[PDB]
RNA sequence: UUAAUUUAUUAAUGCAAACAGUAACCUGCAUUAAAAAUUUCGGUUGGGGCGACCUCGGAGCAGAACCCAACCUCCGAGCAGUACAUGCUAAGACUUCACCAGUCAAAGCGAACCUCAAUUGAUCCA
RNA sequence: CCGAGCCUGGUGAUAGCUGGUUGUCCAAGAUAGAAUCUUAGUUCAACUUUAAAUUUGCCCACAGAACCAAAUCCCCUU
RNA sequence: ACCCCUAUACCUUCUGCAUAAUGAAUUAACUAGAAAUAACUUUGCAAGGAGAGCCAAAGCUAAGACCCCCGAAACCAGACGA
RNA sequence: GCUAAACCUAGCCCCAAACCCACUCCACCUUACUACCAGCAACCUUAGCCAAACCAUUUACAUAAAGUAUAGGCGAUA
């Protein structure tokens, strides 16, 4: 996504009104876009031992692009929520 | 002005001269819009006081 | 003892409706308190109106 | 507005003074204020003209502003050139002359 | 002369008036509601008071959200609360040169998507933005259950969100024999979430396909008056009877 | 200088006149002295002090301040400690 | 158009973003092109053009308080030198016929024991 | 009626330019200059009008206003 | 009645117009000064005024009293025309 | 004495209140007003005049606070 900050200041309206705007308030500045940024690894538990890249059951930090692409459609991986986590846990206890 | 007050019965000394009191009497006018954070009280009539 | 104003006695237009005004003023009362609730056509051309006051005073005239 | 509580000794402090009873018999009489002030005001018309106006005046004004014309021709060395108007009880009296009127007011005792 | 009731109410009226008024009452609230979407192309103010610079003074600050632009495509396939940015820059973002107007687009992909509620691999014109706010929620089908309607910002995306909640309430035969057990898992999964099936039933319509439903629902050929009047008769018969 | 406004209708005020003057309660306008920061150095002593006085305004001129202002610029202050409280009122005058 | 301001459109590039492996298409930001777009075309003037001039100062016209023109006659300036109390303040005046700019200056405090005719440029912005 | 159609709207476009601007009567009332994309205009000054406050205003006589004609300024009396 | 004597239409625009400068055949009805601050005015009240907020070292509230008409070539948006 | 004059009520303006209309039969998206036969489909910042005495960023579209904070070739103005 693009991120564009407003030139020209609106000048503020109320708790329970919209605040009516000009073809000035149109004029954008450009901030950031959220792509030309540091990328970050996600974090995915492993439901199979694949390559030096991860074991079964260890949950570990990946690039975004292989997380998605070829881990969670073939169900080699799982996202790291709450939920599952719980459960993995029990498995490496039981084992 | 406070000396005028007390002489013509608005505003009363037995009572505090709170501000509240003061506005009453009508010697003081304030206006919150515009800024005005109470009275100050000036010297003008120090003696014959 | 001041239950009612004599400015709540007047019955007319829901705008000026104690309330004085300019020919300027008064179209710009109209646009804010009925506006939303005015037919297109008129509506138009009460802006119309206002553009034109506007500029009449704003301008053009005497004592600037 | 309240009316003023009876002190020991007059003039009270800050200059203030009742109007005696009774009333000094005269051809006219000076109501006071809202305020119990005597009215005697001052006003500029231009930024040039000064001038000081004897405002609830009553019964016969002319008699007053004869008597004004009297007290203020030794502060002058003229007639002080007052313009009455009767149906309004007033006396626009030319330059400022306003502490001075108040005074013999009081002297007078309205 | 004047209208009663101002224009940007006629819409409301509309409702009130005739078959949307025959509307459930769940379906129309959704309809009325208008609460603001998340933040996306814009930064939004972290509190409501401040204290700007130039001077040492508090002053409120409302945040205004970018009108955005959603074309069809969109509506299509998930993006993710995310369009078309239609706006103007200055020239080398000084005030002092050439306004100019400019369209920022977002950046669309095409992906594969998995969905264990429906059981099927959809194909969507999604952004990254989506596929980020989907990780973060975790499963697809969570994040379009989670996801409210004015934050998902696509028709699809609405009609996927229905279906869920329907399938959620009939406990429907998905997977077929041999997983029942499976299934019941896969329901557990999604325990939140889950309204009752007439509910379900009108999530993600638009106002126009309500309507229509509405008007299917109640159709009906109409009663032969005739049948009436029998009924009538034997009606007065049986009070005869009885007196 | 708009003399009714499109919202209110009302006089605005011309503020590049109350960025650069003081509006004294007598009637007086206070300006600072033009180039009374620039090429100090080909300036003389004599000619710097005059520089950094403040002087008042004419009639016509003061007149004019007026007109670009409105009534509540004109309005009587009380500020706690104002260097120019003194100078509003204006004493022993005659023509 | 080789005038100023732009490139929103097309133009390829370049870098990102997406992708794949092994010991291209889209989008964002840059790039120089092509196309265009928004543009304005100062004054004085014995008509206008061409030529000349446009701010400041001294002399004549203007013979004796000020003031006074022309595309009238003649000289010049767009600094330099010396200081480093070329400190700070401040009664009272002059004034380029307005304003703005300019000039002079008693006393005082603080210290010693300016030359020059013009020698210059407002506001906002930096 | 094409150097870029016609129609509607924005548009009562804008015009330092031209034309026009309607009962009676009386009164005061004439053009030093300044800047200015300015010399077909304008802001200030000057003149002018009104209402005020005023105390001097015009006319002026001796004395006085530099060195390299006509007059003027100043100016008590009147 | 005329003959006698006296008498250079009107408006505009001009330094200056009987001008051979503009306009106007004539009648009809239609056809062009509208707005603040600040002043002045006369009322009301008055160290206060105002029927909240505003102003206030005689002020404040009140009314009254000033600021035209017609005209381009234009630019742009959306229709309609081979 | 001809042309002519003259004439009140058609209706209309501004409000107030109140949320309007729309199938006798037949015909009417093909060349509309056409009785009767095998193919597509809507959403996409207004601009500019104008003001800034040019023009190029810019230029408005209940009461009070307040024409205040702000914004602005820090100006027009908002
Ligand atoms: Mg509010
Ligand atoms: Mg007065
Ligand atoms: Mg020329
Ligand atoms: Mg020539
Ligand atoms: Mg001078
Ligand atoms: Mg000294
Ligand atoms: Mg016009
Ligand atoms: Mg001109
Ligand atoms: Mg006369
Ligand atoms: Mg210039
Ligand atoms: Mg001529
Ligand atoms: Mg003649
Ligand atoms: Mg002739
Ligand atoms: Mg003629
Ligand atoms: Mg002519
Ligand atoms: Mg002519
Ligand atoms: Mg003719
Ligand atoms: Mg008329
Ligand atoms: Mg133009
Ligand atoms: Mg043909
Ligand atoms: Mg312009
Ligand atoms: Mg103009
Ligand atoms: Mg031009």
């Amino acid at each position: 996504t693009v991120i564009v900050e407003r030139w020209w200041k609106v000048p503020l309206a109320g708790e329970g009104r919209k605040p009516r705007l000009h073809r000035r308030h149109r004029v954008y500045k450009l901030v950031e876009d959220t792509k030309h940024r540091p990328k970050e690894n996600l974090e995915l538990i492993l439901t199979q031992s694949v390559e030096n890249v991860g074991v079964r059951g260890d949950l570990v930090s990946v690039k975004k692009s292989l997380g998605r692409n070829r881990l969670l459609p073939q169900g080699l991986a799982v996202y790291a929520s709450p939920e599952n986590k719980k459960l993995f846990e029990e498995e490496k206890l039981l084992r | 002005r406070l000396q005028y007050l007390i002489d013509l019965g608005r505003v009363d000394p037995s009572q505090p001269i709170d501000l509240t009191q003061l506005v009453n009497g009508r010697g003081v006018t304030i206006q919150p819009l515009k800024r005005d954070y109470g009275v100050q009280l000036v010297e003008e009539g120090a003696d014959t006081f | 003892n001041f239950e009612k104003h004599p400015k709540e006695l007047i019955r007319g237009p829901i705008w000026l409706r104690g309330w004085k005004g300019n020919e300027l003023q008064r179209c710009i009362r109209k646009r804010k308190m009925v506006g939303s609730r005015m037919f297109a056509d008129d509506l138009h051309n009460l802006n119309k109106r206002i553009r034109y006051l506007y500029k009449h005073f704003n301008r053009h005239g005497k004592f600037r | 507005i309240p009316d003023p509580p009876k002190h020991e000794h007059y003039p009270t402090p800050s200059g203030w003074q009742p109007p005696r009873d009774p009333p000094p018999n005269l051809p006219y009489f000076v109501r006071r204020s809202r305020m119990h002030n005597i009215p005697v005001y001052k006003d500029i018309t231009h930024g040039n003209r000064q001038m000081t106006v004897i405002r609830k005046v009553e019964g016969d004004i002319w008699a007053l502003q004869k008597d004004v014309e009297d007290f203020l021709s030794p502060l002058l060395g003229k007639t002080p050139v007052t313009q009455v108007n009767e149906v309004t009880g007033t006396l626009r009296i030319k330059g400022y002359f306003d502490q001075e009127l108040k005074a013999w007011l009081l002297e007078k005792g309205f | 002369p004047l209208h009663k009731y101002p224009v940007w109410l006629w819409k409301r009226l509309q409702l009130r008036e005739g078959i949307c008024s025959r509307l459930p009452g769940h379906y129309l609230r959704s309809l009325e509601e208008e609460r603001t979407p998340t933040p996306v192309h814009y930064r939004p103010h972290g509190a409501k008071f401040k204290i700007n610079p130039k001077n040492g003074q508090r002053e409120r600050v409302e945040d205004v959200p970018i009108p955005i632009y959603f074309p069809p495509e969109s509506q299509r396939g998930l993006w993710g609360g995310e369009g078309w940015i239609l706006g103007q820059i200055y020239a080398n973002n000084d005030k002092l040169s050439k306004r100019l107007k400019k369209v920022w687009k977002p950046q669309l992909f095409e992906r594969e998507f998995y969905s264990e509620i429906l059981d099927k691999k959809f194909t969507v014109t999604v952004t990254m933005r989506t596929l980020d706010l989907i990780d973060e929620a975790y499963g697809l089908d969570f994040y379009i259950l989670k996801a409210s309607g004015e934050d998902l910002c696509s028709k699809f995306g609405m009609d996927l969100k229905r279906g869920m909640l329907l399938r959620l309430a009939r406990q429907d035969p998905q997977l077929h024999p041999e997983d029942p057990e499976r299934r019941a898992a896969i329901y557990d999964k999604y325990k939140e979430f889950a309204i009752p099936e007439e509910e379900a039933e009108w999530v993600g319509l638009t106002l126009e396909e309500a309507i229509e439903k509405q008007r299917l629902l109640e159709e009906k050929d109409p009663v032969p008056l005739f049948k009436i009047y029998v009924a009538e008769l034997i009606q007065q018969l049986q009070q005869q009877a009885l007196s | 200088l708009t003399y009714f406004s499109a919202r209110k209708g009302k006089r605005k005020t011309v503020k590049a006149v109350i960025d650069r003057f003081l509006r004294l309660h007598c009637g007086l306008w206070v300006r600072r002295k033009a180039g009374y920061k620039k090429k100090l150095w080909k300036k003389t002593p004599a000619r710097k002090k005059r520089l950094r006085e403040f002087v008042f305004c004419n009639k016509t001129q003061s007149k004019l301040l007026d007109k670009m202002t409105t009534s509540f610029w004109k309005r009587r202050n009380w500020y706690v400690d104002d260097p120019y409280q003194k100078y509003h009122d204006r004493t022993n005058l005659k023509v």
